[PDB]
Formats: C-alpha cells, structure tokens, sequence
C-alpha cells in the first residue's frame, strides 16, 4: 500500500503530530492553565476510613440493658443487649489516553505529565457528583441526595434566616448537630443580602465564608441549581481510598474502544502508538440516612 | 484427602465387580554410586599424571 | 483475556515488574549543562525526580522492607486460602542479620585521625565532637550495607554551628556533571507531607534542591504532574563553594550487601512454610478400621483407654 | 557471613581464629574502606571552607594531610595484650594500670 | 505581537466495572493572540 | 438489679471479653432508670417521691 | 446439646452464638460505641 | 523533673502511654511529650473511657481530661498548667537501632 | 500478630510542621496524635509485651479449639524473655 | 577470573530453581483413600482432628 | 560494537549476578506455576575475593 | 543468642570463647551503645541546665 498520510480514528481521540490537511504541529507553544485544581469536596468533608480490601465491615450497639427496681428478696430480671452491622464496597474510576509517538517525540514530550493533574480533577468531580448529588451514573447504591429522597428532609422556600434556622434545626429535630453547608458559588449573592431584623447582624460571614458559624463549601458541579443548600453532620459520611490513582503506560497492548479508519481495533505495536492509563478505587458509605437535609427553592 | 473411588462394572446377568484404582508418587534416580566413584577415577587420575 | 487486551481491561498482571535487576533503577544521573544551564530550566529536575519516584524508589523500598523483616512472604500470603485453614505466615530476617554482622564489623569501632598539624586536628576533633561523628558513621554503614548507597548533608545552623545529618536514601539523589570527572551539579531531598488523620489525595512533596551557591525550596504533588512552585522565602544562601550533599557507595556498582539473595531467602520463607502448612493440615495418626462392622460413635469415645 | 549451624572453635586466641575464618569478609570491607575514605575527604575539604569562610582558622591550612586510620571490630584479650606491651619495655602509670581491672 | 495556547477542555472520566474496558477520551487546547 | 445471661459458645467464640465490656452499659441502665424515677416519676418508681410529683 | 437448631429462650435475652436463621458469629469482630455514655 | 522536695528526680515512663511529637525539620527537635493513662478505681466501670493527659513543653506541664467517647475532647484539669524550670522539653527517647524495632 | 507488627502506621515517627505556640494554641491535634497512638501504635507494644509476658497468640487464640472430652494442650514457650532478658 | 566457569554457575543455577519447583509444585503429603465409598465434603474437613 | 562488547557486557552482567537464568524467560510456563528462576552470584565472590 | 542444644566448650577460659560465639550479638550492641549514649547526653544537658 505505502500510503502515507496519517490514520484517521474514531472516535477522533489520538493525539497526532501531523493533521491530514498536511499541516505539521512543530516548534509547538505548550498550553497554559488558566484554571485551579479542584480538590474533592467529599475529601475536605467526609471522615475518612482506611480500607485495605474492596469490602469494610462495620458494627454498632444497638440496644442497651435495662434495669428494675426489685423488693427485698424479690427475682431479679433478665435483660439483653443488641448490635447492628452495616458494609460498604468500593468502585473503580478510570481513563485512557491515547498518543502517537510522532505527537510524543516531535510535538509535545510533556504531555502525559500535563494531564495527571486534569485527569485527578475529573476524577475527584466525578467522586463528589456521584456521593453528593447522585449524577454521573452513581455506581453506589448510597448518595446524599438519595438518603434526603428517602427521609423526605426537605424545606421549601427562600434564603431566610428563618429557612436557614428551621434547615439546622430539621437535623436536630433526630439529636444530630450540623457541620457544614453545602452550596453553590453562585447564591453567595443570596446569602450576601440576608440579615436579622433585632439583632441586625448577618448569618454569612462574606469574609470567612461562615453561614451561621459554619463552614461553607462551593461545589462547581452545574447539576446544585442556585436556589438550592445542602446541610449535615458531615461526620457521617465515610469515605474510603483503596488505591489511589494509579498511572500505567503502554507500549503493546491493544485499545478495542477506538477503531481505525477501517474499523479495525488500534494496535499500539504494530501502530506504534503509546497509551495511559489512570486508574483509582474509591468507596462511600452514609453511615446515618437521616443526618442529611436540603432547602429548595419553591 | 486424595479420594479414588472405583469403576463398578455391571455384567449383563447382574453381576457387579470393581476397577482397580492406584496413586502413589513416583521419583527419577540414577546410579549416583558408580557415577561419583567413575567422575573421582577421572580427576584423580588427571591429578596423579600432572603432579 | 485475550492478551492483549488485558491493559485496556486493567487485568494485566499486577506487581510483576522486577525491580532490582531493571536497567533504569540503580543508574547515575547526569546532566550535560552547567549548574546555571540546568538552574534556568527548573523543569528539568521535575524529570528527574519523576525518573527516581518511578524506577529508584521502588527498589530501595523493596530493600528496606526485606531489612524490616516485612519478606514478599509476609504481605503476598494475605492472598492465601483464608478458609478454616491455619495462617502459617513466616518471615527469617536473615537481610537483619547480615547488615548488622558486616556493618559492625566494618564501622564497630571508631575511625581515628592523625595528621602533623596540631591546629588542624583539633578543628577536625571538635567538629567531630560536636556532632557526634562515631554514631553518625555507622548510620553511614549501615545505609551503605542495606541499600548500597548513602547521602550526608551538612549545614551551618540557626545557631551558628556546622552541623552534620543523614539524608535518607529513599529521598535523596544527586545530579552529577556528565565529564569524566563527575563533579556534582546538584542534590536533591523531598519528603511527602501528610496528615496523620487521613490519607492525602495529591501526595504532596515538599522539595529542597541544593546548588554550589544556596538551597532553592519548592512545593509539589504526585498528581500536578510535579510542577515545582516555589515555596515562599525560595531561596537560602549557604557559605560553602560546593553542592553540600555527600554520597557514599558501598561498591562500584552501589549494590546492596543481601541484594543478590534476595531469591534465596524468598526460597527459605516458602519452604518453611510449606512444612507449616503439612504440620497444621494432616493428623499425625489415626487408628484405621476396615470391613464392614458397627461402630457406635458413643463406644468410639472409650478409644483412648480401652485396651 | 560465619555459617553459625556448621561451625567449630580452636584453642582460645579467637581473634585468630575470626581473621581466618572472616578472610573473604574482609576482601570486601577493604574496597569499602577505600570508597569511604573517598567520602570523608570531601567532608573535610567541606568543613576546611565554611571556617576558612568564618575565619574561625588561618586561611594558610589545608585539611587533605590528614590520615584516617580503620580498625576492624575484631574481639580483643586485654590480659595478652597487656603482657605483650609490657614486654617489650613498655610503660603504663600506677593510676592507669588500675583503671584497667574492674 | 504574542500568542497563547490554553487548555480548553478537561478529559472525561468513566465507571468501570471490575475488568470491564476502560474508555478513552481526549483534552483539547484553543489558540488566542494580541 | 439485672440479670444477663449468655450462651458459652457465644462467649468462647463469638465475643469473648462480652461480660467486661458489658458492665458499663448495665452501669448506664441503672442510670437511667434512677433518673427517670426520680425527676419524671416514670418506670414504676418505687419512692413515693419524685419531682414530678412535687 | 445435640440440638442444631438454637435454643429457644423465653424471653429471648439468652446472648447466641447462632442466630435463629443459622448464621454463625465466628471471627466476629467487636462492636463499637456509636454514642457516648449518659450519665 | 524537679521534685516537691526540691531534688531532680529522674523516672521512666511506659512505652504504652508515652509518645513524643518532634520538630519537622532535619534537625527533628522534640517539641512536646505526652503521657496518658486510664484512670480507674477497682470498683465501677465506665462507657466513657476516661483519660487523664499531661502535655510537657519546653516551658511546662499542662493537664487535661479526657474520654475516647467524646472524641477525645481534651477539657484542662483543674490548675491546667505547671511551670518547670528546665528550658527544653523534659522527656527523652531511646532507641534500639535506627528502625526502633525490638 | 502480622497485622498489628507490620502496619505500616504502627511504629511511625510523629512531626509536626509548627512552633511550639502554634501546637498549644491549638491543641486539638495533640488529640489527632493521641488517638493515632491509641489506634496503630498501640496495639503493636502490647502484643510485643503480650510475647514478653509469656501470653502468646497460642494461649489466648481458644477461637478454634476443642475441648469436648479431649484436653486442651495449649502451650506457650517464653522465647521472648529468654532472648530480651539475656541481651539486655 | 570467572569467565571459564559461567558454564558451571549456569548449571548450578538450573539444577537449584529446578529444586524449587519440585518443592513449589508437588503436594508434600495425602491421606489416600481407596474403594467405592461415600465421603461427606463437610465431613472431610474433619481430616485434621478425627482418631 | 559488533564482536567485543557483547562479550564484556554479558561478563559485566554476571559480575551484577544477572545470569541467563534470570532473563531466560523464554522457555517458563506463564500459568498458575511458581517461576523460582534463581541466580547465585558466584561471579562476584570469586572477583572480589581474588582482587 | 547461643544456641545450648548446638553447643560445646574448649578447655577452661571461659571468657575469649564467649567473645567468640556472641561475636554477632556485640555487632549490634555496638550500635545500641551509640544510640543510647546520644540519649545519656541529653539526660546531662537537662541535669546542667536545672542545676
């Protein structure tokens, strides 16, 4: 055949030095990051819990004794302790990238190094869309958002002290204390402009990012409307990291999700082609479905 | 446990009889005796001819 | 499974890479600019300290586990057959037992000092006072004779002092000039911080690079790749006129004392425990009973005194 | 390394036993003493500059004279070694003679 | 004149079942000058 | 007073240190019972006392 | 005794090595103190 | 520590309820000690694992209670702090080898 | 025993990164340390003593033992005092 | 110094890691059991505590 | 490149203790079986004690 | 530590044939020695500093 202009795939992934116009990507100017990482939110929250299997146990008291008052010479009675178990099981995160070898010599030789940190990124996003709001194919059956559906601790409304009061207050209301508040960047503008008509003085400190005293974190996530704050005892929500991301690169295995101009699988030897790998094993666990509440908008 | 159980054959007039079933180990040997002793004949000997 | 396959279905092999013997661990780093030249383009010790992370590291840890006593037989059994079955996990320490032999009897007794000029010894004297020197040096021998190589760092103190410590091998290299003469360009040390409440996600490392002229600090993580910040307050002069890290090998080839047998002592552990296993799964001795009879499984407990 | 299980003991001089028996031992620690000699010679050219740079010493010193001595951990028997210095004329004080036997 | 390349998109992410394939994805850098 | 009893198996094999853990927790449970006596006048109390009642 | 079902106790306040379901607590691994004592 | 009857006693401390948090730098100075112990009578028995935690400095002691049940909340004990007249940390650490392994 | 001598958060060298001021304002992470101590380093210096004692895995492991007519011949051999106490 | 005897180490390796696949691979004993027979599964784990 | 320096590599890796033995992968099974593929490093001891 | 089953005694001093057999066990003292007057060291400064 001898035909040398280069491979086109789909899906149109592989990073290519040369386009298939002809143009040569050479003497390139390496890309700048206007951004910041973004650390998982889960992890500035949740308690952790090392797990050294795919699997945890866990196991509680349940029920305590009782006792009686009982006359001189009376029987005493019987009474009986309980305990309770509970489990959690890991998931695995994961990317391929795939690179020609002209890309990686002549192009851009830095850019496996480049993507680890936005391949990090995407992971930890993925992590908190799925425990927090249930998005992105949650692989666990356990989320935030799914535990406030199945207790139904939900309030209706406005940012209010009033609605912010009653919203700690519903965890209370089952001897559980709020931690934290969960929102997005963009109601900062609603809890700038609310205040206590006696004691004026506001329940969001814009300069510490307090709200009533308690910490706020801002999710990115586009799925939290504006209208909408999350509370809970954070406490409860364990996480767990059986093996953190690991990166492998390939020289000779085979990728079968990206097919070549004629359909066939891309071979990285006979192709010559290098691919990455990132993998990470991740697990969540709600320890109390009811320590969670949400305010909506109306 | 290394359990055998045997093949029992049924004759056509109802008879019932049984395989013989065996396991043991099994090792390789040679004659170390008279392979040691031919291999010390030989140094000894290129030995005694060099001084 | 279909071989092939096996990267991009992550089920390719696990922990099978080899490690002591691999061409790119245990090699010399060179660089062919001069101090300046590599000093301009920070980037370049980013490579290597990823090129050490992933090739050199591993090794040394694997040395060090094997000195802790911690055997491939130890941590590979936890995949054993945990039914009702005995755990028979074992470990010899025979690496221990070398190092601490042929380290003592290299550095068990302190090296001496003589020279013709009397003001010069006792300088050498009272440094060697001050920073405790005897005990200093067989910590030298004794990374020398685990992990084939090790590294002194020297200082000049908050309070005015010249001070000596170890720099462990696990995180520290040097960067040597590529001339036959090998001077060293440049050192570095970085050290994982973590909290000791959770685990970390980034890994982060805080990284001290050592010039001829001063020590430049910086900030990193695994996962950013490495991209060396600097730390605020960077840079730090030191009134030497050269790279103040030290390395010493225990051979040419910086090759451990026990490396090379390593296999052997693997073989030991499995053995060991393969008696283990027949002591802990076959009775000793049974009374066996053939032919067709009635055992009452009440009469059979009058085995042990009956006559 | 001495292969403790099949091992054997003569007379009493356990020093000279342990330099036969330690003979392939020692082969090695004497390169390793080479390449550490290596190591503290720039230790001192190290420590000759930061006080020739505090001025803590003449500028006119140098540090390469000096001579670093080695001496193996072999077991010792003060009782021979005190006959043996002192035949051949040598001399101890009364206070340090003492000092030796507890 | 002066020239800048910056990341535009961040590559995705997948659940992955235990020896299910790992899909690909891709990052892409946009061009601007002055 | 109170009785609690315990199958040996579970002892021997389920939780062997059942009965020194356990102690405190009986501890409790007198506790409260006194406390609920004596402020609710609740749980058969058997003074004829209580702040409840006052 | 010889009973492989587990005895039943009226009232059930016998502690069980065996669950009526017959799951076995071997290996069990203790419990924890999800709250704090009152008192 | 300076004793009541003002003498410099010098005592040891158990392996299982001592630990010591250092410095991070190279120079790993000791920067505080801390001793805890269950405190108990041979009587009762607690829920709330009740421990009492004395905090050394470089300028004194400070005393604190607290139980694994509240999460270790550490409340200062009634006259907290105790001056010494010692100008560093007073607890010391030995090690077996490098490794601190027995 | 495995699990508790060779964790690799067992025998760890506490640091801390502030002054001696900042520890005791905020004295809460002498609580992080202390339960870190309790839950990993622990554990390890009791067995190690446990072995000291004599009361080896052996004795107190009766989780898989029998008893119904047989003896129990459980033994324990004191090599850890023979050694600790000849070297030191 | 060794150049003329590489032959003589490469043997001794292969015979040693052909010792330690004999160790590896091979089961050091078995309770062999012979004839038609009805053996419990559950009662087999028996094996190491039966008289 | 051709002739001489083979030969002085592979001395140099038996001086390292990386003999055929380690690197002949060729012929081991890729099964459920133990490799046990051993060096001893006799290279090394004789250089070092001759020298 | 000597093992006493495995054990035989030459003549009468009993001294040199004990610096013989726990030759081993001095190697590692020796470092004990070294960390524990590192210890001692501080226990004085402490002394000098209260005095």
């Amino acid at each position: 055949s001898n035909n040398v202009k280069p491979q086109v795939f789909n899906p149109d992934n592989v990073m290519m030095h040369e386009k298939k116009d002809g143009t040569l990507m050479n003497e390139f100017t390496t890309p700048i990051l206007q951004e910041v990482m973004e650390n998982s939110k889960i992890m500035q929250l949740g308690k952790y819990e090392p797990m050294e299997g795919t699997e945890k146990k866990f196991t509680f008291w349940a029920d305590k004794p009782g006792a009686y008052w009982v006359g001189e010479g009376q029987k005493i009675e019987t009474s009986k302790a309980t305990w309770v178990n509970a489990t959690m099981r890991a998931f695995k995160l994961g990317v391929i990238l795939p690179v020609t070898k002209e890309f990686l010599n002549y192009t851009y030789s830095q850019f496996f190094e480049e993507m680890k940190p936005m391949i990090a990124e995407a992971f930890y996003k993925k992590f908190d869309e799925a425990g927090i709001l249930n998005q992105g194919n949650n692989p666990f059956g356990k989320s935030i958002a799914q535990s406030i559906e199945k207790t139904n601790k939900v309030i209706k409304g406005d940012f209010t002290q009033d609605n912010i009061i009653d919203l700690e207050a519903l965890l209370e209301d089952d001897e559980l204390e709020a931690n934290a508040f969960i929102s997005k960047t963009q109601n900062r503008s609603l809890l700038r402009k609310i205040v206590d008509p006696e004691t004026k003085e506001r329940i969001y400190d814009r300069n510490s990012d307090s709200l009533d005293g308690l910490p706020v974190v801002n999710l990115k996530s586009s799925n939290l409307k504006r209208g909408e704050l999350i509370t809970g005892d954070f406490d409860k929500l364990i996480y767990g990291i059986p093996q953190l991301i690991e990166y492998k690169i390939d020289e000779t295995a085979q990728l079968s999700t990206v097919k070549n101009e004629d359909g066939t699988p891309v071979n990285l030897f006979e192709q010559d082609m290098v691919a990455l790998r990132a993998t990470m094993h991740v697990a969540l666990h709600i320890a109390d479905d009811k320590a969670f509440a949400k305010l909506v908008p109306a | 446990v290394l359990f055998l159980e045997p093949t029992v054959y049924v004759d056509a007039e109802g008879r019932e009889t049984e395989g013989s079933v065996d396991g043991g180990y099994i090792y390789k040997q040679y004659d170390v005796q008279g392979t040691e002793a031919y291999k010390d004949r030989l140094n000894s000997d290129i030995h005694m001819f060099t001084n | 499974m279909l071989k092939v396959n096996e990267f991009e279905t992550d089920t390719d092999l696990r922990g099978n890479i080899n490690y002591l013997f691999n061409d790119e661990a245990n090699v010399v780093y060179t660089y062919d600019g001069t101090e300046s030249d590599l000093l301009q383009n920070v980037n370049e010790v980013s490579k290597y300290i990823e090129h050490h992370m992933d090739y050199q590291r591993p090794r040394l840890k694997v040395l060090s586990d094997y000195y802790e006593g911690k055997t491939k037989n130890l941590v590979e059994l936890t995949r054993r057959k945990e039914e009702y079955m005995a755990d028979n996990r074992v470990a010899h320490d025979y690496a221990s037992y070398i190092s601490d032999f042929i380290n003592g009897y290299f550095l068990g007794n302190p090296i001496q000092y003589q020279d013709d000029d009397k003001d010069v010894l006792e300088a050498i004297e009272a440094f060697n006072d001050l920073n405790d020197v005897e005990s200093h040096n067989r910590s030298l021998g004794l990374d020398l004779s685990i992990y084939g190589k090790a590294y002194e760092l020297m200082i000049r103190n908050q309070d005015d002092e010249t001070r000596l410590y170890k720099s462990d091998a696990m995180s520290t290299f040097i960067i040597y000039d590529n001339t036959v003469e090998r001077n060293s360009i440049a050192g570095v040390r970085y050290l994982r911080t973590k909290p000791i409440d959770k685990t970390d996600e980034d890994e982060v490392f805080t990284v001290d690079l050592f010039t001829s002229h001063g020590v430049y600090r910086y900030l990193t993580n695994r996962t950013n790749g490495l991209k060396l910040t600097p730390r605020e307050n960077s840079f730090e002069s030191h009134s030497f006129e050269r790279m103040p890290i030290t390395e010493f090998s225990n051979n040419e080839r910086r090759k451990g004392d026990y490396e090379k047998v390593i296999t052997l002592i693997d073989l030991y552990d499995n053995a060991e425990s393969d008696t283990a296993n027949y002591m802990s799964d076959l009775n000793d001795a049974m009374l066996l009973i053939k032919g067709n009879l009635n055992l009452d499984p009440v009469e059979v407990r009058k085995q042990k005194e009956a006559n | 390394t001495p292969n403790m299980k099949d091992d054997n003991f003569s007379g009493t001089q356990s020093g000279e036993a342990m330099k036969y028996k330690l003979f392939g031992l020692e082969q090695r620690t004497k390169t390793k003493e080479g390449l550490f000699t290596k190591g503290l010679r720039r230790r001192a050219k190290l420590l000759e500059t930061i006080l020739k740079n505090t001025r803590s010493i003449d500028a006119n010193k140098d540090f390469n004279t000096v001579r670093y001595v080695y001496n193996r951990n072999l077991p010792k028997s003060l009782i021979e070694e005190l006959k043996a210095y002192i035949d051949s004329g040598g001399k101890i004080s009364q206070t340090t003679l003492m000092s030796l036997f507890s």
